[PDB]
């Protein structure tokens, strides 16, 4: 019973994300400019690594080996394709803030979705033909130490190190213009630790011999993403909020 | 010896009959007389087709004769033939300047006219031989910006201008025939009585004139409004008109026994009307508006009957088809909506 | 009922040769970056210029292209046919800023300032200001010929502000009259806040070489604060 | 018919008052933001003060600041002007100008030549 | 001046010729201006709603 709030807390996030979901597909008037349609691509990708994460925890039964096999390349995968949205979403904000002009390609978010939505669906391919057997306090995941050094920690470090540049760069320019001639800005800076996901640093202390509760703050703080994407990109906005209300 | 000032006091006492004479007249108001027919009911309206394809806001549009084709002019420099059955395209046409504040399509269905902040207005032959669309006439002649023109046939066309003057060209030959004048302000609207012998228009006085097409002077001139005038529209039989304007109203004058005869006010509308027409029986009154609504009025009773509200931005220009099927809007968001 | 469908397959196919040519007028108009220069009319295009109704003139800085437009042939009656430019980048605002002797052509020029920054579908375009034409002892205060405590009752209380960058060797008290009408201005700006537009003031001279820069290098914090404002970040 | 009737002004010696006024009518006095311009001999027309909707929001230029003062009564559609201590630059005519629409803080057209919403104007004579 | 007393001079003429036109009263131009919209009622989809069959639109 020690980490329960893991179960109350995915089952929690994937709550809010459908809510998120419904009210930017249905309503056009906000879902027209670049920043708002990469949202609905990472709250898709979130919300179904939180809601295949429990059933590979819950109803997770012996299967010999092909019903264990099967949720561990689809459990592989959605993680994959929440890496690669945040560092495309970083990857935005480079021409929005850094290079300026001259940022218009013909066909924008189809050329994210093959980037996105493909590459993690060809890497996982190569280590899943070269060996099926890649399957397992059962849990059904990777079962091979080189091959989680290689998908999943140097896939994770490559994309932290060009998104965390993002994180500094943008508020560095925040505090030029702040500064030139307080509060509420915070639930801004606070909107993009989420969005960008920093909070996945704490993992990289939890390595080295565990902690106390540092690690009960990982998991705490990556376990409610999305429902942190909800309060501050869909229930801050009041241009989201005159259009639930009325009706 | 003192001209001016015994001028403008012979001015206040030929104003002075006017206004007597009119009184003279008021025997009954309107809203006196129509307070028994039956109410219309509230109706609605539900967004049939959108057209898009536009890259900057559309300032106007005009629907065909035939009620299937319109034309749509933007900013960003194009002028679009739609087709609103299929919701096709056929001939986007670029322009020189891409300042277009006007548009209008030929009743044969053989030329688009268009103009702006250049000053010229442009003919773009549309039935071709041996190629595509090419610009045909630019006439040239006025002095302001060109805010709306018109097609009598397609010889004449008559045009209005920012420099306080209307006129009436003659293509191929390319000068103006007739030169209208006597406003003080930027003529912003007119439209044309059904069998085309006259014609309507008002501008940044709050007022309207009735011209004489042929004869080349002014009849009658309305003032009840108390801003600038955006819009003017014939009533179907040609006896009666209503404009819209700055001071969030629209009003309704005859032509006989020159003054209004109805105001369409409400307390919650507190912006600038920018189009108004009419229906085809001529009962409604479809006007927009400037916080992005679209209204719907009763010309007999000066109810309010409904709402269109599709829109993000303004609503710049708005037209009734000839057989009265449908309502086009075009707004500053670059989107055409077709309601029925 | 196929008779329909033999024309018909041809307007479809009218329909794509179309959008064929929109994606390539697309690319060209959303890489354009439109200028309205507006000014009094004295200075007008002397400072800001690269070496019939609307005059219009391009160029490029760094690989990038830019559009202004000089309004000519209109009349003074500006309240409609100034909201067709809303949509554009700048506004380059160019004042004569040494009206003391022709009147009072200063005066005149804040009017408009206040017309154009509150108008209603102005209320998005940050504006370019630039304050043209110093003659700095000629009608000015380092002859002394005409005074501006005279045509305004202040500045005989204003003191110069505590960063104020001046030339070496420029007069003491001419520096205090150079801010002091730039801050006639920026309080125009900075009382109203909910537009979301910006001013940016600078000032030109004879030698003004380096002045499609800080167009150049102002235009680019006018996308940079659109798109940060998409984050909700300002 | 939108109209603006200026009236009680003429000579006087420098150093003396004069007060200006203005009937307004045909609009509702309310909305509208008026203003007041004057045109010296041989110069163009320039602006001299404005008051918003029935506010303590008054702005003046800077020849006029100190003893000019403004006043506009709703209840009656009347809009006055106290002038102190006359100059001899002040020899003109003086015209009483609204702002062309309701509701607004912008005002654009009112030192023009052929403005429509403008009266006639009044003489304002000063002599030794 | 004198090219103001022309146009002082032709707006005279103008009130001297617009006002001296034959007004009918009011409720007599009323009365048409409703019989109008009763004879062509039956006459306008977007009063009286055409049913969806013969619809262009759908």
């Amino acid at each position: 019973a020690l980490t329960f709030i893991t179960y109350i807390g995915c089952g929690l996030s994937s709550i809010f994300l459908s809510v998120t979901l419904v009210t930017y597909i249905a309503f056009e008037k906000i879902r027209r400019d670049y920043p708002s349609k990469i949202l609905i691509q990472l709250c898709a990708a979130l919300l179904l690594l939180n809601l295949i994460f429990l059933l590979d925890s819950w109803i997770a039964l012996y299967n010999t080996r092909g019903f264990c096999i099967a949720v561990a390349v689809f459990l592989h995968y959605f993680l994959l394709v929440s890496f690669t949205w945040m560092g495309l979403e970083a990857f935005h904000m480079y021409l929005a803030l850094v290079k300026v002009f001259n940022t218009y390609i013909r066909k924008y978010i189809l050329k994210f979705c093959i980037v996105g939505w493909g590459i993690p669906a060809v890497v996982v391919s190569i280590v899943l033909t070269i060996s099926p057997d890649n399957y397992g306090d059962d849990f059904c995941w990777i079962n091979s130490n080189v091959v989680f050094y290689i998908t999943v920690v140097g896939y994770f470090c490559v994309i932290f190190l060009l998104n965390v540049s993002m994180f500094i760069v943008v508020l560095v320019q925040l505090c030029r213009i702040k500064k030139k001639k307080s509060i509420q800005d915070l639930r801004s800076i606070a909107g993009l630790t989420f969005l960008l996901g920093i909070t996945w640093g704490f993992a990289f202390f939890a390595w080295g011999p565990v902690n106390v509760t540092f690690m009960y703050l990982f998991a705490i703080f990556n376990t409610l993403q999305g429902f942190f994407i909800f309060i501050f990109y869909c229930a801050a906005k009041e241009n989201v909020r005159k259009q639930w209300r009325r009706y | 010896q003192s001209e001016l000032d015994q001028l403008r006091q012979e001015a206040e006492q030929l104003k002075n009959q006017i206004r007597d004479a009119r009184k003279a007249c008021a025997d009954a108001t309107l809203s006196q007389i129509t307070n028994n027919i039956d109410p219309v009911g509230r109706i609605q309206m539900r967004t049939r087709r959108t057209l898009r394809g536009h890259l900057a806001k559309i300032y106007a549009m005009h629907w065909g004769t035939d009620s299937r084709l319109l034309v749509s002019a933007s900013q960003d420099g194009k002028l679009i033939i739609w087709d609103s059955y299929t919701t096709n395209k056929v001939h986007a046409i670029p322009l020189r300047s891409s300042w277009v504040m006007t548009c209008a399509y030929a009743p044969s269905g053989n030329y688009v006219a268009c103009g702006g902040l250049d000053n010229i207005c442009s003919i773009y032959n549309l039935k071709t031989r041996e190629g595509n669309v090419r610009v045909s006439r630019e006439l040239a002649g006025h002095t302001g910006y060109l805010s709306c023109c018109r097609f009598l046939d397609d010889n004449q066309i008559v045009t209005s201008s920012g420099d306080t003057t209307c006129a009436l060209w003659d293509i191929e030959t390319g000068q103006q025939t007739t030169t209208f004048t006597g406003h003080t302000g930027d003529v912003m609207s007119l439209s044309l009585a059904p069998d085309t012998r006259l014609f309507v228009s008002g501008a940044c006085d709050a007022s309207a004139k009735l011209w004489d097409v042929r004869e080349g002077m002014c009849r009658q001139t309305f003032t009840g409004h108390e801003s600038d005038i955006n819009a003017i529209c014939f009533f179907p039989n040609g006896n009666a008109f209503a404009t819209g304007s700055d001071d969030a109203t629209c009003r309704l004058f005859d032509l006989r026994a020159d003054q209004e005869l109805m105001t369409y006010s409400h307390d919650n509308i507190i912006c600038g009307i920018t189009s108004v027409s009419f229906s085809k029986s001529g009962r409604l009154l479809l006007a927009g508006y400037d916080d992005f609504n679209c209204n719907v009025w009763d010309a007999l009773k000066a109810d309010r009957a409904g709402v269109l509200a599709g829109h993000d931005n303004r609503v710049s220009c708005l037209g009734v088809t000839d057989d009265g099927m449908a309502v086009a809007t075009g707004s500053w968001d670059s989107f055409l909506k077709i309601w029925n | 009922t196929e008779d329909q469908r033999n024309e018909e397959k041809a307007q479809r196919e009218a329909n794509k040769k179309i959008e064929k040519q929109l994606q390539k007028d697309k690319q060209v108009y959303r890489a354009t970056h439109r200028l309205l220069l507006l000014g009094a009319g004295e200075s007008g295009k002397n400072t800001i210029v690269k070496q019939s109704g609307i005059f219009e003139t391009k160029f490029q800085v760094d690989k990038v292209n830019f559009h202004m437009f000089d309004v000519g042939a209109q009349r003074d009656e500006r309240r409609k046919w100034i909201q067709c430019f809303n949509d554009v980048t700048a506004i380059i605002f160019v004042v004569a800023s040494s009206s003391y002797n022709m009147t009072n052509r200063l005066q005149a020029a804040l009017k408009l300032f206040d017309s154009i920054w509150n108008n209603k579908w102005l209320r998005d375009t940050s504006v370019i200001l630039f304050l043209n034409k110093q003659d700095l002892l000629a009608e000015k205060v380092l002859a002394g010929k005409s005074k501006i405590e005279d045509y305004f009752p202040e500045f005989a209380r204003y003191t110069t502000p505590e960063d104020a960058t001046p030339e070496p060797g420029e007069d003491p008290r001419v520096t205090r009259a150079k801010y002091f009408i730039r801050d006639e201005f920026l309080r125009i700006s900075t009382a109203s806040g909910d537009g979301r537009h910006y001013c940016y003031p600078h000032f030109t001279c004879a030698v003004d070489t380096e002045n499609i820069r800080r167009v150049f290098n102002d235009c680019r914090d006018i996308i940079q604060r659109m798109h940060l404002r998409q984050y909700e970040l300002l | 018919q939108v109209q603006l009737q200026e009236s009680g002004g003429g000579l006087v010696q420098p150093g003396g008052s004069l007060r200006l006024s203005c009937a307004a009518s045909g609009f509702t006095f309310s909305n509208y933001k008026m203003n007041w311009v004057r045109q010296a001999p041989g110069k163009g027309l320039e602006w001299v003060s404005d008051i918003s909707q029935s506010g303590a929001s008054i702005s003046y230029t800077g020849s006029v600041k100190g003893r000019f003062t403004i006043s506009r009564d709703n209840a009656k559609n009347t809009l006055y002007l106290q002038m102190n201590s006359l100059k001899p630059e002040d020899t003109a005519v003086y015209y009483c100008a609204r702002c062309p629409a309701p509701f607004t803080r912008d005002c654009f057209d009112v030192t023009s030549t052929t403005y429509a919403y403008r009266g006639q104007g009044t003489q304002v004579t000063v002599s030794s | 001046n004198t090219a103001s007393i022309a146009q002082a001079r032709k707006l005279v003429e103008q009130l001297k010729m617009e006002a001296n036109i034959d007004r009918i009263k009011v409720s007599k131009a009323a009365a048409d201006l409703m019989a109008y919209c009763e004879a062509h009622a039956k006459e306008d989809p977007l009063l009286t709603p055409v049913p969806a069959s013969e619809n262009p639109f759908r």
